[PDB]
């Protein structure tokens, strides 16, 4: 819960910050009640079985994706005596934690604070449905 | 020179008057050849006639209700590169040059857009909408309409083969015609459901005070139209008695009386609060 709230401070930091940056998981972990509709064969449920790992399992995908994908950008931005800035060291303290626990590059960079943002947003969905009760 | 809905065309036209108009021919749709008359509308002048009528564009009088087949003319004005935008008033407030304005009650797909304009003449208004453009996907409309009254028009739209839990990353597009008069202009809209959202307020609130405590113990309960399963679908709740707040992700809290209201907010993206949900102290 030490880490729900890492990954919730730096939603939260996404957020807030991100327009002064310019520029199957969702499923595998998809609620068992979202299957009574149609437009949504596996699922999770409240209590937090193959459905269940297989779901951790792409999750800990993504975060090894973006984990490669932070730190090739932190190794080139280095470069930029202003050293880094923050936003990507914060998501990427999050995916060290969380997978413990389971100009031209400026705007790579925008792109990808971005697409990982709405990806933790669905890794702290499902696990904040898998606490609930 | 195109068609926009049966028997209707737009005439797109720079206002400079200094600038060519259009050389406009309007077929008269009635394969009879024989001797024709050509008529504007309650315009008695045969402007024209045979069958091919064809006229100089470049002023409304010079637009309208074309009659031989029907054929009316509509004009879409253009100033010094950029369309108009004359019927509708720009809701300014959003991010200047919004013109139409739209919110969502939760995931479902489904959402309210509404607009403001000074008219209260001829105003006809057509919706269309869709998720993605090079690839569309479909999103079903309603019908415009005075909402209030500066007159105020909304419509509803619902996504198709909508999941709540979809991860959106290709906008939706809302296209609004507005045509007032002769005159003929165009909107649009693009957004993600997640950055319009507004949750309804918090339902049925509760006081639990408790002995020895002037300290109260609040709770209430999801609105029914939010999204569920809630522990996925979290709101964040402000709870304020009257700064003093209280910020939780829990539908209770403690506070301290002396009334005492609840808001909610999607926990991740849009940031508009829901209306106020009260209570008395005592
Ligand atoms: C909103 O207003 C704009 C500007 O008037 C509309 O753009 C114009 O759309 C028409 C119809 O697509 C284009 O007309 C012509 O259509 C023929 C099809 O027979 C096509 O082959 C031509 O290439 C030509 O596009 C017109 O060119 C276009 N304006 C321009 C020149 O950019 C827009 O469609 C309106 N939104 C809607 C459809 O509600």
């Amino acid at each position: 819960q030490n880490l729900l709230r890492a990954v919730s401070n730096m939603l939260q930091k996404a957020r807030q910050t991100l327009e002064f940056y310019p520029c199957s998981t969702v499923e595998a972990c998809l609620p068992l009640e979202l299957t009574k509709n149609e437009s949504c064969t596996s699922f999770i449920t409240n209590g937090s079985s193959f459905m269940m790992a297989l779901c951790l399992s792409s999750i800990y995908e993504d975060l090894k994706m973006y984990q490669v994908e932070f730190k090739t950008m932190n190794a080139k931005l280095l470069m930029d005596p202003k050293r880094q800035i923050f936003l990507d060291q914060n998501m990427l303290a999050v995916i060290d934690e969380l997978m413990q626990a389971l100009y031209k590059t400026k705007i790579k960079l925008c792109i990808l604070l971005h697409a990982f943002r709405i990806r933790a947003v669905t890794i702290d969905r499902v696990m904040s449905y898998l606490n609930a009760s | 020179i195109w068609e926009l809905k049966k028997d209707v065309y737009v005439v797109e036209l720079d206002w400079y008057p200094d600038a060519p108009g259009e050389m406009v021919v309007l077929t008269c749709d009635t394969p009879e050849e024989d001797g024709i008359t050509w008529t504007l509308d309650q315009s008695s002048e045969v402007l024209g006639s045979g069958k091919t009528l064809t006229i100089q564009v470049k002023e409304f009088g010079d637009a309208g209700q074309y009659t031989c087949s029907h054929s009316l003319l509509l004009l879409h004005k253009k100033e010094d590169g950029i369309w108009s935008t004359d019927i509708l008033k720009d809701q300014k407030e959003p991010k200047n040059k919004t013109f139409l304005r739209c919110e969502a009650k939760n995931y479902s797909g489904r959402f309210t857009c509404w607009w403001l304009t000074t008219i209260s003449t001829d105003l006809t208004f057509s919706v269309k909408s869709s998720r993605g453009s090079s690839d569309p996907q479909g999103v079903t409309c309603g019908a415009a309409t005075l909402s209030a009254e500066e007159y105020e028009y909304s419509v509803e739209c619902q996504e198709d083969s909508a999941c709540p839990a979809a991860e959106e990353s290709l906008p939706i597009e809302v296209m609004v015609d507005a045509v007032h008069k002769l005159k003929y202009e165009n909107y649009t809209s693009s957004f993600f459901i997640r950055d319009i959202i507004k949750p309804d307020p918090p339902k049925n609130l509760q006081l639990k005070p408790l002995k020895n405590s002037r300290q109260v113990e609040v709770s209430w309960e999801y609105p029914d139209t939010w999204s569920t399963p809630h522990s996925y679908f979290s709101l964040t709740f402000c709870v304020q008695v009257q700064k003093d707040r209280v910020f939780t992700d829990k539908t209770s809290a403690t506070v301290i009386c002396r009334s005492i209201s609840v808001r909610a907010q999607d926990r991740y993206y849009s940031s508009s609060w829901s209306e106020w949900a009260s209570v008395p102290c005592s």
